[PDB]
């Protein structure tokens, strides 16, 4: 201020701005044959936990 | 001046189209409805009348 003689003015405020893109689309899909869910010895459940944790 | 904090507006609510009233199917005949309920056609048959003799 003192060097522009004790002249003023106003400057024009602005911005910066980022975008957060909601881009990512990720999937799971299987099949469990209903041959196989009779013929094995237990609960298939664990591959419904499995793609869960894959995601 | 503000380049990212001026934000866009989007209705809610879609435009839907301007259509033509649509009239012809209450103008016409629909009484081969209840025997066309079935098959994929009606035959309709007219008399021919007799000729009047000299």
């Amino acid at each position: 201020y003192k060097a522009a003689g004790r002249q003023t003015s106003a400057d024009a405020i602005s911005d910066t701005g980022v975008d957060l893109l909601i881009d990512q689309e990720k999937s799971i899909d299987f099949l469990v044959d209903d041959i196989d869910r009779v013929q094995v010895a237990g609960s298939l459940e664990a591959y419904t936990r499995a793609g869960a944790t894959a995601l | 001046a503000f380049n990212n904090f001026i934000p866009e507006l989007w209705s809610d609510m879609l435009l839907e189209e301007w259509t033509a009233q649509t009239v012809f199917a209450n103008l016409v005949n629909r009484e081969y409805e209840g025997i066309a309920s079935k098959g994929n056609v009606v035959h309709i048959a007219g008399v021919v009348a007799p000729t009047v003799k000299d």
